[PDB]
């Protein structure tokens, strides 16, 4: 049971690409397959990186995510105003680990 | 002068005049497909020259024996015989080709006892 | 098309146990490969995980942080998987969410193919769960 | 009567027999390996005179035995080539818009799926695009491919070529080929003018249903052949005198582009399109197609009465293996709305036109469920100029008092293109063995 | 007074030496033994007697029987090459006791057995269910697996072709000639009295055995007994009858056939749901006919052996289910049939019908090899075969028991043995048609 | 009387019948092969004495005389009993060792007689 | 005999007339090593085959020494008997005769035809 | 006065030609199949040719050709029947090793473990395996992955077989013939002044080797030089010498065998554990004989050239290390062997044993064929080589200006230079037994 680090507010414009990261501890590499996820205000979560880099057909081509070693990331390019919302960052290590959450302004 | 098989349809009196022309020329799955014709040709050119070698007639192009010929087998006369074609010829004595054979060989085998008596006299 | 559907009271009394049956309708045979999952999330804060139950075979597997304080059942006749949580105070009140577990099948002749993670795919509208008199 | 038999070795018996052929190539090629003995220089043409020969067409041992042949020359083609059997997988496969004209549109699919990668444990998304000829749907839909419900198969390999190379059938020996060079030769029948070769000439093996295509036209005048004229369940084979031109193209500058389907082996995916896509069309004159086509309805009414009404229409129907053009372009095998060519009628006394041709490429022309094939990109256009010679038609019949005989183009077998190829030649024995009564007698040593 | 030698080419002069056969069939869709591509047999049987000869056959040492144990395993082999492969089967199986009007004999027999496979496509799956016989599913650690699993993958072979055997005429090469030995009373190894010459043999059904002839060629007065030693403990003593009696072997299911696909174009057929009652697999033999039927090979086994002397037969003794059991083939379904109920006998000097119960399996393994096994199609609907059996393949036990209670069970466990009661008229001999001899020659110089 | 009719009376009598032994000599799957080995294989067996009798002074010639002389204690019988008496098939074991020396003896004096014959239309 | 096999090879076409026996006695004497074993067996009886009708149909059938009645082209190689057979060998030979040795065998084809037309006509009377 | 003509039957007359070969053992299995070859006669008759000539040709004759094609043949059809190897490439966790390591061992052999199938397909249990460090590839404790993965995988070698190399036979086919040599200096042509005529040939080697012939035929006196072009350098030179000088390579490694069962009857055989203390492969040379072997080569060297000129021996070039090191066979393994020790003297005009370090790639490639390969299984024990050294590939460096200093180095990137030196004698040739010749023959007509 240990929460993941994640930045509770980030600042979004159009236009841009920003970058959202998530590392716990890293001693024994177990949590080589990060999850994220988008959930609009309130309604339901959605899963738009799946198993490090891979996404579901339907979801813009702008996400992306990235494993850098022990550090993870997700970069969104060309903001809009409907992609502004929650994301969770979701790893494992004994069951099931999940992220704090973030927000884009 | 004429070629393979160039006199198929003269006179058989002027087609036997130059006939070894027609002997002399009687010898991956592409590799299969010539393989089985290959083996196929010495044995079709092996199995008359066995017939014709089990005769007194090794070698012989042409030859000569003392079978006698059946009145019934053709019934026709000889002097139109030499000057119609080999083909027509064929058809008027194909259904008994088998049985000219039996009597061929038995006069041939029972030829080669009889120099092989008198010549054992001495 | 499958739907996750959701069940479950408003007002409740804390410190008994509290029901949550959760229904999918597109399956037929689709229950016993994926997995079932539950995950409730208090408001302003992130989600939280409860437990497994199995697909047709059964299994129990919980969080360590919530053993021996709730129970999941399970049929296999109607596709509908209950949750029963025991204890609950006024610091559990948050809205519960049923999710199904992904799964990507590949089979070749040199031999099957296995996945890495709980992706999560499909989720439901959810149900908040107050704890007043 | 002093009559004495005597023997005869080299004679000329002719007996008719099935009998093995040879191979023989003009000096990878898999479709023709012809790893056989090259043909002679110069062939040994011999007339013979005084000979009538019968010679027998639709029932000969020619067409039958090279129709297994390239059989086992396909089913050789394939084994040593990749399996495409990891491709049965969801496809996410959609449309695709830039640069697309009306009728394009839809027939085209940027059609993507998942597929390993060296480590058989990390997948990763790949796409590709594919015709509407080669997906069908199952309820950004989900699609699959044609051959999925039926037999899996392999790919081409790509470097083999699936060109006509001209090959050579040779008698084996103790055995010949007879050709008749009449100019009225009509097939059932006796041919009063024949000559025998050792080894013919070349025989282009061309795969088309329609239309004949590089075949070997007529001397002066188109020819009619048929096994019952009055019946009207067989095909109608017509043999031209003038070969007509056909100008079919692919007008796109087409990619292609490999990805690793596994270990090692690859599968030829086809790569991203360059500039705009037009309609694949073939190109036929109408001033040297409506004066042919009064030839061979001009020899129609030696066969019927001359004072009938002849139509022409479109095909019968069927699936589109056979209702429409087939060949092998380049590699590619288009398929062709034959429609203009088959719309015209005659009363009882430049100016190119276009073909709509459709691209597939899981094509199996076999009436084999058992194996398929998926046809490699071709790199840059697709150009071909040939000559048409054959119209496998068919006597659409029923109706009497010699009124609207019309004539629908089948072929819906595929040995009828090789029945005009063949159709001078019949395999015989030689037996070079033979008596006759001589007044010759044996001496006695 | 003098002698000078002559040359003879064409005498009849024949020595031993070995070769290969040929293929010969009548009336012709796809069969495993006789293919397409095999000459048909001749149209007049050339038997011509021959006098004055006296030939030494010599059975158990011809290669012919050898030659036919190695071009029926490639004919075997060949089928199962262009077949669906079945290895993704044996993922482990879900499995129950089936309860449907069951039987007390069949309870815990068939299993209604269920498992996750894959379809058209390689990304979906589906949960599909099937019936397995108890003889090759077994326990893992309710998971039940297949008992292939652990070895050598194998397919299903086809259910478009039959495993009938047609008979074969196995016909000599040219240059070449097979005797036949026509003597009554000829037994294993011997001079041959009168052999009779022939181009190519008779009819040989190649059918596939362990403990009795089926469909075999009788006798012609007597039945024989042919051994390796007539005292010896092993080398599988075997008998031929000489009148015919009848077996009925039945499958009295209602059983039906579904098609579950493997993947592309890759058909499986799996066992589908029973219809009514079901009942054991059985096999009828008259009991007075089998009776007065061993009680004739009783007696030709008192001359062999000592008189006076009372044998007793038993079952098999021990061994896998391929040897204790009359394994053999039923329509295109194989048999396991137990066979105590056909050898409980004792004899004794101055001298309706009987069930046996059977068992049916699906996989098996047809030869000692350990690269294949062959999933047995099931076929639809009530099976009824007719057969007659013509022969036992016998093993005596040892002990000098005062050459009292001689023990007679049936044994088998070499399966080539089933054509040497077929070939045993036959031998493969050598044509050598140069011959010389002395004469009076004196050759001429021309 | 048929194909190896006589091959159980002596050789007095089975000097009639060399000409049936002799025409019977001739007549994808693994049929394919193994009926392709044993065709071709019968027509190298039935050239290996063709040749073998063509080397010496007759072709063809069913009864060949030759004028070598025979060695008495191969055999040490008469023309009373290898005639009349016993048959073919009994024949060949009497002399199945030694017909090594038979062969090799035969060749050269075949070899021998054609330069009588070589200088006979050279010296002319 | 007392040789072997292909033994005078470079001696004199005299010497080497008498051991002609032995080289026509050895004329003939699934895996790859199978196919090609066929291979050499078919192409062994080929080869037999290659000459012995070639030279079968001639006027001598099965002898070993043999010559007819066609007449030596002098102008060919111009060259003394008293050599041939004393000095001169097989192996320096052919390559002066092989470059028109084509035509030859076809002019004993229809030599040897009017010789048996000869002999054809010669029983005309019996 | 005219002449008359004659034909010639079996006269002596050869012609060149080309003609596929057929095998000839000794009958004594084997990768070289030998079980279906036909046995060799034991008695080559050694006719020796007086008054004869030959020119024989090296570099264009299809002898070597054609046994080259034979080469992968034999190899792809005991390939084929063998255990596919194929589903081993997800991703391998490595990690180093232990148990008094040394330094020369530091880092180069590597214990891995990895997910793995079971019998049952959706079951999957974790292994481990020992591979060395040319034998996986880094993926950026470390994930490694097999190197011939991303390229074409292929199957492993089956334990029945073994690679031992037979010395076969080649015996001529019928109607045709070959001749060897018997001379002292011999180019790659030249006039043999002594030829012998024989069927079947002596043990030929099928060894494969890249820099140092082993286990060849020895010479006669001295040591011969063959080289297609001496002045070019490009030429592969091979050199042959009479004193056979002995390489001992061994592998210390006491290593067991570990049976990683991967499906249905495919069994992968995985190293085991590597017992007791561990030690660097190496092939011991003796210092005194190998000297003096260069000593009796620089002699026959300097008669090809000026006798002012220095030879310098330095190692390979670079590149590949399969082209550019030792490579052989020693009971199942692949020795990769730096032979700098061996190549590194320098020749001014006028207690014992030399070490020389050696690698292990279990992973063995073809050399033209990359669309597959063959991985060779770990033999349990302690490998132990002895061979003997015939034959050594020289490749002269580029430039070599003024005609002085030049130096020789190793090479040989092909492998039909292996078999060329043991076929020197050999060349098949056809024999035509027709001849016409002049005479007064008059034949009397009939
Ligand atoms: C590469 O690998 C990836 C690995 O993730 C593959 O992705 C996975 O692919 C499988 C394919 O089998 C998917 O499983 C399927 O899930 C659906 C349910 O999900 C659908 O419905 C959701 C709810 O629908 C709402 O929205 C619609 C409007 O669209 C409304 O009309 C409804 O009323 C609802 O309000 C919907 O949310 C889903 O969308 C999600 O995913 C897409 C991407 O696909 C995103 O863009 C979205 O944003 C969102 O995140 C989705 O639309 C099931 O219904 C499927 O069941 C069928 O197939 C089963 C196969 O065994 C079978 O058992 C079922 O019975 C059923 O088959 C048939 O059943 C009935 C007959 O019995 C029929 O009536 C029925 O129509 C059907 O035909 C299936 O289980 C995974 O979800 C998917 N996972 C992810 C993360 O994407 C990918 O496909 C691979 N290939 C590529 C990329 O090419």
């Amino acid at each position: 049971q240990f929460v993941l680090t994640q930045p509770p507010s980030v600042s979004g414009a159009p236009g841009q690409t920003v970058t959202i990261s998530c590392t716990g501890r890293s001693s024994n590499f177990g949590g080589h397959y990060v999850q994220w996820y988008q959930q609009l205000p309130g309604t339901a979560p959605r899963l738009v990186i799946f198993e490090n880099d891979r996404r579901p057909s339907g979801v813009s081509d702008r996400f992306s995510g990235s494993q850098s070693g022990a550090s993870a990331s997700l970069t969104i390019t060309g903001l809009q105003s409907e992609d502004e919302a929650d994301y969770y960052c979701q790893c494992y290590d004994s069951s099931v680990l999940f992220g704090r959450g973030t927000r884009l302004t | 002068f004429l070629g393979f098989l160039g006199a198929a349809g003269s006179t058989m009196g002027a087609a036997s005049m130059t006939l070894t022309v027609q002997a002399r020329n009687l010898l991956t799955v592409w590799g299969i497909k010539q393989l089985q014709a290959r083996v196929l040709a010495v044995e079709r050119y092996l199995r008359d020259q066995q017939l014709l070698g089990i005769w007194g007639c090794s070698g012989k192009l042409i030859c000569c024996t003392n079978v006698p010929w059946n009145s019934s087998w053709s019934n026709r006369n000889l002097s139109e015989i030499w000057d119609m074609t080999w083909l027509q010829w064929d058809k008027e004595i194909s259904n008994y080709t088998q049985i000219i054979y039996g009597l061929l060989e038995e006069s041939q085998n029972q030829q080669e006892k009889n120099e092989q008596d008198l010549l054992a006299l001495d | 098309q499958v739907q996750l559907r959701e069940s479950g009271p408003g007002l409740v009394k804390p410190s008994e146990t509290l029901v949550l049956t959760c229904a999918v309708s597109g399956g037929g045979d689709s229950f016993g490969f994926h997995y079932w999952n539950w995950i409730r999330q208090p408001p302003g804060k992130g989600l939280e995980w409860i437990g497994h139950i199995g697909g047709s075979s059964g299994s129990t597997d919980f969080n360590p942080s919530l053993k021996s304080r709730v129970t999941i059942s399970m049929d296999s006749s109607r596709n509908q998987f209950s949750l029963r949580l025991k204890s609950v105070t006024a610091a559990d009140t948050a809205v519960y969410f049923c999710a199904r577990k992904g799964e990507d099948f590949y089979e070749d002749d040199y031999g099957q193919y296995f996945t890495a993670g709980w992706f999560f795919d499909l989720w439901g509208p959810g149900t908040p769960i107050i704890i007043s008199s | 009567e002093n009559l004495w038999v005597t023997v005869y070795y080299g004679v000329p018996v002719w007996k008719d027999a099935e009998t093995t052929l040879f191979c023989a190539s003009d000096a990878h090629n898999v479709w023709a390996t012809h790893a056989c003995v090259p043909t002679d220089p110069n062939p040994q043409e011999i007339h013979l005179e005084n000979v009538t020969e019968e010679f027998n067409m639709w029932k000969n041992n020619m067409v039958e035995q090279m129709h297994t042949d390239i059989i086992s020359l396909w089913d050789q083609s394939l084994k040593p080539c990749v399996k495409l059997t990891p491709l049965c997988v969801t496809l996410q496969c959609t449309n695709v818009t830039n640069n697309i004209t009306d009728d394009m549109r839809g027939e085209l699919k940027n059609c993507s799926f998942n597929m390993t990668t060296e480590l058989r444990d990390k997948k990763q998304k790949v796409y590709s695009l594919f015709y509407r000829l080669d997906v069908v749907q199952i309820n950004n839909k989900e699609y699959r491919l044609i051959n999925c419900n039926t037999s899996a198969c392999t790919q081409a390999c790509p470097k083999v070529s699936f060109e006509p190379i001209p090959i050579h059938y040779c008698a084996p020996a103790g055995f010949a080929i007879l050709k008749c060079k009449d100019k009225k030769f009509n097939g059932t029948g006796p041919c009063p003018s024949v000559s025998t070769v050792q080894c013919t000439h070349g025989i282009k093996p061309v795969v088309s249903t329609q239309l004949l295509l590089n075949g070997s036209l007529a001397e002066e005048e188109v020819m009619i052949r048929s096994e019952n004229i009055t019946n009207n369940a067989k095909n109608i084979l017509v043999q031209f005198n003038t070969p007509v031109q056909i100008n079919c193209t692919r007008p796109n500058n087409n990619t292609r582009k490999s990805i690793r389907i596994g270990p090692g082996q690859a599968f030829y995916a086809t790569g991203d399109i360059i500039g705009d896509i037009r309609q694949a069309h073939c190109n036929v004159s109408k001033a040297t197609w409506n004066e042919t086509l009064g030839k061979v309805v001009k020899q129609l009414r030696k066969h019927f009465g001359n004072n009938t009404i002849i139509r022409f229409a479109n095909s019968s129907g069927g699936d589109l293996e056979v209702t429409t053009h087939s060949f092998n372009c380049g590699g590619e095998f288009f398929y062709c709305n034959t429609s203009g060519l088959f719309n015209s009628t005659w009363i009882s006394n430049n100016d190119s036109i276009t073909l709509p041709c459709r691209i597939k490429q899981i094509i199996n022309m076999w009436q084999r469920i058992g194996q398929c094939m998926y046809a490699p990109p071709i790199q840059g256009v697709i150009r071909c100029v040939s000559n048409i010679t054959g119209l496998i038609l068919t006597r659409d019949g029923g109706s009497t008092n010699s009124t609207t005989e019309t004539f629908r183009p089948g072929g819906g077998d595929m040995r009828d293109n090789w029945r005009s190829e063949l159709y001078k030649y019949k395999v015989v024995k030689i037996e070079p063995l033979g008596v006759a009564p001589t007044r010759c007698k044996r001496r006695v040593v």
